[PDB]
């Protein structure tokens, strides 16, 4: 069974943890911003998937870059329903995709928030994201991650799952060499500059 | 009940965290030495913590209370420049330490209102936070001289705790 490694990224908000719980059926959790990091691991087909989850908000954002190395896939995560906040999300997955390390790597964006009556269509979410320009493969799922009480998971969660890791599997002879590659080598600089910063107070 | 450890440098702002979520004054407070209990009731829990000073004659004394913690709490300084590698050097040798496997970790980056106080990003760098894989964390900034920050940070522990 192989392993991929997915991170969820989007701006704050957008219901990147909820999906995440509803994907899973762990339905009556609520949640509160994300700070941080949290893994989570899934199954899909013949796969074995790790998933980061990670905070959005302007002050934790930047720290997405710290992770793309280690990834095969990004499931894209954006309310819908807010479309006051499309551009800065346009800039936000323009500024990932623009990344090293997310070359030739597959986007998932989830229009999420359905439920909403602001909830934009999937296609004009197309046009705010600037979708047709992007260098990346891409699909796009509308989804209600916050089903009401007593209601079955969007299925539209594991559709959009589904076709991310069909996309990364036709693909991952080029891709996971270079993935376990790429990781090593972030990873290792990191180690090597806290050795430096760590043995600079060794100072006495 | 659950078992939570708070440490951290000394004047990082442990104590005044402690006792301004336990409803208390925080106008006159005192380096720490020895080991006080303080316990919290917050979600149907009760909430088992070490009040500890942070010295550095008083750190290897930290390995003593490690036994069935349920969450580690660990403060900062934010507002602090040259202690901020020494902050990292100790949370560090924390994490390595076996009784601390799979331990959710809370970072209150405290003082956030003093000028020249990092961000949330800045210091998960700087204490190489983004480099963990075996735990989830999170960083909540916060100013424990103002009461803000302490009760979302308290929220996702006790989250974390109650999964368990
Ligand atoms: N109506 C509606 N609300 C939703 C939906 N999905 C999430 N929400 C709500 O949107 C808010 C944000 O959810 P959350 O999952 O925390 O978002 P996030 O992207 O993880 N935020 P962060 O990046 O800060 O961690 C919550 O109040 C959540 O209940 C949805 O499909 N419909
Ligand atoms: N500006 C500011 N000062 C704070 C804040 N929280 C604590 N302080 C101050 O920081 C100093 C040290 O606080 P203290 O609570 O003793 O930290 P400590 O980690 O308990 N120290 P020790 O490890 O010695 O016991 C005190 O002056 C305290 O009032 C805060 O949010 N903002
Ligand atoms: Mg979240
Ligand atoms: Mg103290």
């Amino acid at each position: 069974p192989r392993k991929i490694t997915i991170a969820l990224l989007g701006l704050d908000n957008a219901g990147k943890t909820t999906l995440l719980n509803s994907i899973q059926g762990e339905v009556d959790r609520d949640t509160t911003p994300t700070f941080g990091f949290n893994s989570t691991t899934l199954n899909e087909g013949k796969y074995k998937i790790e998933v980061f989850d990670l905070g959005g908000g302007k002050n934790i954002r930047g720290v997405w870059k710290k992770y793309l190395a280690e990834v095969h896939a990004i499931v894209y995560v954006v309310d819908a329903a807010d479309p006051g906040r499309f551009e800065e999300s346009k800039m936000t997955m323009a500024e990932v995709l623009e990344n090293q390390f997310m070359r030739d790597k597959p986007i998932c964006i989830f229009a999420n928030k359905q439920d909403l009556p602001t909830a934009a269509p999937a296609a004009e979410v197309v046009k705010g994201l600037g979708l047709a320009t992007c260098r990346n493969s891409h699909n796009v799922f509308p989804c209600t991650a916050k089903m009401p009480a007593g209601q079955d998971v969007d299925h539209r969660l594991r559709d959009g799952l589904k076709w991310l890791v069909g996309t990364v599997d036709r693909e991952f002879g080029r891709l996971d060499p270079r993935v376990q590659t790429e990781a090593e080598e972030v990873r290792q600089e990191e180690a090597r500059k806290k050795k430096e910063r760590e043995e600079r107070l060794r100072k006495q | 009940e659950a078992r939570i450890l708070v440490l951290g440098l000394d004047n990082a702002g442990k104590t005044t965290i402690l006792k301004a979520l336990s409803e208390e004054d925080i106008t006159t407070i005192t380096p720490t030495q020895g080991f006080n209990i303080k316990s919290l009731s917050r979600d149907g829990f009760n909430l088992k913590i070490w009040d500890i000073g942070g010295q550095k004659s008083i750190r290897p004394y930290w390995r003593n209370y490690f036994d069935q913690t349920d969450a580690l709490i660990y403060v900062i300084d934010s507002a602090d420049s040259k202690r901020l590698s020494e902050s990292e050097f100790e949370l560090t040798e924390l994490l390595q330490e076996e009784k601390m496997t799979g331990v959710p970790l809370l970072v209150f980056a405290n003082k956030q209102d003093l000028v020249g106080a990092l961000a949330a990003d800045e210091i998960a760098s700087t204490l190489d936070l983004t480099s963990i894989r075996d735990r989830p964390w999170q960083i909540q900034a916060c100013s424990a001289k103002q009461g803000t920050g302490l009760k979302e940070g308290m929220e996702w522990m006790m989250k974390q705790v109650k999964l368990e």
